[PDB]
């Protein structure tokens, strides 16, 4: 369902990170397959071809954590007018508390640990299920 | 420009904010609707500094990026019973326990 | 202004804007002007406030958004915090 159209008409983008984490480009193939591409360091930003009528998000390279782009799930390059590049603007989101904290306690202890926390079963669980592209493939769906 | 503040007395502490162009007694009267004490019964301070009435919060040090909506700024509160103003108190919060091993 | 009290285990009162305690379904129902919470303690009680400010600040705008600051040493307390509060 959620996949790029093969459109072979050429639009300039540029990524802008304005996030203080580092930032994996996640571009959805023609069969809806994610595909990573390079990633881009906190504050700095990169003009790249893509085209009309593809699919991109883009997430923390280290965790996964969600991102928005221009204010959103989802960026898909448009018509180029006058030849300026359309600007993808890359930012946090505002996370809620458990979420952030959730974030915070997954960067502190390894895995195999999460168990040993003194914690209800089911923040344990939340701890364990962890940011994951296909998940959300799967929700936006 | 907005600045961030938490006012502090005893073990009372208001999350409010402010002008930078705002006046100290301005914020008097802020505190006066909360907890119902006239201007002329409290004194505000910027650690052990007492501030005046007139000054602007900006001219005090309050600026829109050091006091910010996720880490405010501390302002101190002292009130005056009968005669005379009591010395500024302001209880600390508790400690966090130890990290567990987990955690380390 | 509205405002609403919220004290923490150890007694420390603090005071906010109902609208943005108001965050928290919680403290919601258990307004609906004064609330104790007998397991959440003062180092911990003074953060959920500082995020009401910065989510009440932050949401639904333009300029770039900040990280929300947590020390490792009230992680575990402020994270079951949350999810009692459903914050
Ligand atoms: C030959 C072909 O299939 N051309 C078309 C096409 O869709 N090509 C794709 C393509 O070129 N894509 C898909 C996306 O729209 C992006 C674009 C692409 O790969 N561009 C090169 C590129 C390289 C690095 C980067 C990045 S991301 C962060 N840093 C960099 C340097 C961004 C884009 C691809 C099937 C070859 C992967 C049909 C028009």
């Amino acid at each position: 369902v959620l996949r790029s159209v093969n459109s072979r008409e050429p639009s300039q983008v540029i990524f802008c990170n304005r996030s203080p984490r580092v930032v994996l480009p996640v571009w959805l193939n023609f069969d809806g397959e994610p595909q990573p591409y390079p990633t881009l360091p906190p504050g700095t930003g990169r003009r790249i071809h893509s085209y009309r009528g593809h699919l991109w998000l883009f997430r923390d390279a280290g965790t996964h954590d969600g991102l928005l782009v221009n204010q959103t799930e989802l960026f898909v390059p448009s018509l180029n007018v006058d030849g300026q590049p359309i600007f993808a603007n890359i930012t946090l989101p505002v996370y809620t508390l458990k979420e952030r904290c959730l974030q915070v306690v997954r960067s502190l202890v390894k895995p195999e640990n999460y168990r040993r926390l003194d914690i209800v079963r089911s923040l344990y669980e939340d701890l364990e299920d962890h940011p994951n592209v296909q998940k959300d493939l799967e929700r936006l769906t | 420009m907005d600045v961030f503040l938490m006012i502090r007395r005893h073990k009372t502490t208001i999350f409010t904010d402010a002008k930078e162009s705002s006046t100290v007694f301005e914020l008097k009267r802020i505190v006066e609707g909360i907890l119902k004490r006239p201007p002329d019964e409290q004194r505000l301070y910027k650690d052990d500094q007492l501030l005046d009435d007139g000054k602007t919060l900006g001219e005090c040090g309050f600026t829109s990026q050091t006091a910010r909506p996720q880490a405010p700024a501390t302002v101190g509160l002292a009130f005056r019973a009968d005669d005379t103003f009591e010395a500024l108190c302001i209880e600390p919060f508790s400690s966090p326990p130890e990290l567990p091993d987990v955690m380390k | 202004m509205m405002y609403v009290k919220l004290i923490s285990s150890d007694g420390h009162e603090f005071i906010v804007k109902r609208e943005h305690a108001l965050t928290s379904g919680t403290i919601k129902a258990m307004l609906s002007n004064e609330v104790n919470f007998r397991e959440i303690p003062s180092h911990v009680l003074s953060k959920v406030c500082m995020y009401f400010t910065y989510k009440v600040r932050y949401t639904n705008s333009s300029t770039e958004i900040p990280e929300f600051p947590i020390a490792p040493e009230i992680a575990l307390e402020l994270l079951m915090a949350a999810n009692f509060l459903d914050c």
